[PDB]
C-alpha cells in the first residue's frame, strides 16, 4: 500500500573537473510523501542543501528534487542518502557522472 | 487562478 | 502547441503530531508558479515563476483565502474518509487532488479534469463531459451522492471551461518568452565497455523544455524496446530536463545502433550514432 522511491544523482551541467556546478538528488515515485534526503560529499553531510516544492505525479506519487552547489574533482565521492518508511536502512546512491 | 464548502 | 494548467492538492494527517498538513502547488505545463503551506511560518499563496508577480495584491488576497479554507475543508474530507474505510484514529492518511485545463495552440478547451486519491489509490473522478462523476468503491459512493445532491460537478464545469482556460491563456500571455518557448535536447552517445566484448552506448538528452521526450535506439533499423534501458525524465534544477537511453552492444557492432530522438524543440526529429 505504499510505494518506495526511485532515486536519481547526477548534475545540473555536464561535469568537469574544477568548475562548479549543482548536485542534485531527484527522488520520486514515492507515497506517502515523508521522506529525509541527504547529500553527502566524502560520506559527510552537506549543510546548505536546498529542495524543489513537493509535488507529485499522475500516478499520485510524489517527486522532489534536492540539490547543492558544488565543484567537482576527481577525487571527491559525492552520494545521496535517502530515508523512508518503506526502506528498513537509509539507502546510498553514489553520483556517477555517466550516469 | 484556484476555484473558488464541499468535503468528501 | 498545447497547454496546461494543474493546481495539486494534498492533505496528510500525522495524529499525535498536530492538525493535517495542508499543501498546494499549481503549474503551467512544467512550470511551477505558486505554492501554499499550512506549515509555513505565515501561511500564504507565493509566487515562484516571475510572470506570477504582477497580479495584484487582490489576486494574492483571494488565492491566500481559497487555500485557507481549503485546508479546514481538507481536514473535515480527512475525517469523513477515515469513517468511510472504519479506520482507526492512530494512522496517518493522505487526500489528494488534481485539477484543471488543456487547451490547444488556439486557447480553446480540449478537456477538464477533477480526481482525487487516497492514500494513494483513485478515489472519485469528474468524468470527461464535466456533468458526472466516477466513484472507486461504496465509500466513494458516499462522496458521489453527496456531490450530486450538491450540484457539485455544475460549478466544476463553470471553472473549467471558464475562469481556468481565461487565467490559462494570460499566464500563456504574460509568461510567454518561457512558457511558449520550447527549448530542444542537446543530444550525444556515449561509450562505456562492461567486457572485452560488449559496451554500453548511452544516448543522451540534455537541456530541453518541456518534460515530454521520446529517446529510443535502433538495431538495424529495428525498435529495441525491451533491451534498451530508459531512466525517468529528471529535472536539471534550471527549468530544462535530462533523460537517457542505454543499450548494451557487442564489441564492433556500433555501427548498427541509432538512437532517434523527438521533441518539441527540435526543428527535425535526430538520429545519432557513437
Amino acid at each position: 500500500i505504499q510505494r518506495t522511491p526511485k532515486i536519481q544523482v547526477y548534475s545540473r551541467h555536464p561535469a568537469e573537473n574544477g568548475k562548479s556546478n549543482f548536485l542534485n538528488c531527484y527522488v520520486s515515485g514515492f507515497h506517502p510523501s515523508d521522506i529525509e534526503v541527504d547529500l553527502l560529499k566524502n560520506g559527510e553531510r552537506i549543510e546548505k542543501v536546498e529542495h524543489s516544492d513537493l509535488s507529485f505525479s499522475k500516478d499520485w506519487s510524489f517527486y522532489l528534487l534536492y540539490y547543492t552547489e558544488f565543484t567537482p574533482t576527481e577525487k571527491d565521492e559525492y552520494a545521496c542518502r535517502v530515508n523512508h518508511v518503506t526502506l528498513s536502512q537509509p539507502k546510498i546512491v553514489k553520483w556517477d557522472r555517466d550516469m | 487562478a484556484e476555484m473558488y464548502p464541499s468535503p468528501l | 502547441g498545447s497547454h496546461s494548467m494543474r493546481y495539486f492538492h494534498t492533505a496528510m494527517s500525522r495524529p499525535g503530531r498536530g492538525e493535517p498538513r495542508f499543501i498546494t502547488v499549481g503549474y503551467v505545463d512544467d512550470t511551477l508558479f505558486v505554492r501554499f503551506d499550512s506549515d509555513a511560518t505565515s501561511p500564504r499563496k507565493e509566487p515562484r515563476a516571475p510572470w506570477i508577480e504582477q497580479e495584484g495584491p487582490e489576486y494574492w488576497d483571494r488565492e491566500t483565502q481559497i487555500s485557507k479554507t481549503n485546508t479546514q475543508t481538507y481536514r473535515e474530507s480527512l475525517r469523513n474518509l477515515r469513517g468511510y474505510y472504519n479506520q482507526s484514529e492512530a494512522g496517518s492518511h493522505t487526500l489528494q487532488r488534481m485539477y484543471g485545463c488543456d487547451v490547444g495552440p488556439d486557447g480553446r478547451l480540449l478537456r477538464g479534469h477533477n480526481q482525487y486519491a487516497y492514500d494513494g489509490k483513485d478515489y472519485i473522478a469528474l468524468n470527461e463531459d464535466l456533468r458526472s462523476w466516477t466513484a472507486a468503491d461504496t465509500a466513494a459512493q458516499i462522496t458521489q451522492r453527496k456531490w450530486e445532491a450538491a450540484r457539485v460537478a455544475e460549478q466544476d464545469r463553470a471553472y473549467l471551461e471558464g475562469t481556468c482556460v481565461e487565467w490559462l491563456r494570460r499566464y500563456l500571455e504574460n509568461g510567454k518568452d518561457t512558457l511558449e518557448r520550447a527549448d530542444p535536447p542537446k543530444t550525444h552517445v556515449t561509450h562505456h565497455p562492461i567486457s572485452d566484448h560488449e559496451a554500453t552506448l548511452r544516448c543522451w538528452a540534455l537541456g530541453f523544455y518541456p518534460a515530454e521526450i521520446t529517446l529510443t535506439w535502433q538495431r538495424d533499423g529495428e525498435d529495441q524496446t525491451q533491451d534498451t534501458e530508459l531512466v525517468e525524465t529528471r529535472p536539471a534544477g534550471d527549468r530544462t530536463f535530462q533523460k537517457w537511453a542505454a543499450v548494451v552492444v557487442p564489441s564492433g557492432e556500433e555501427q548498427r545502433y541509432t538512437c532517434h530522438v523527438q521533441h518539441e524543440g527540435l526543428p527535425k526529429p535526430l538520429t545519432l550514432r557513437w
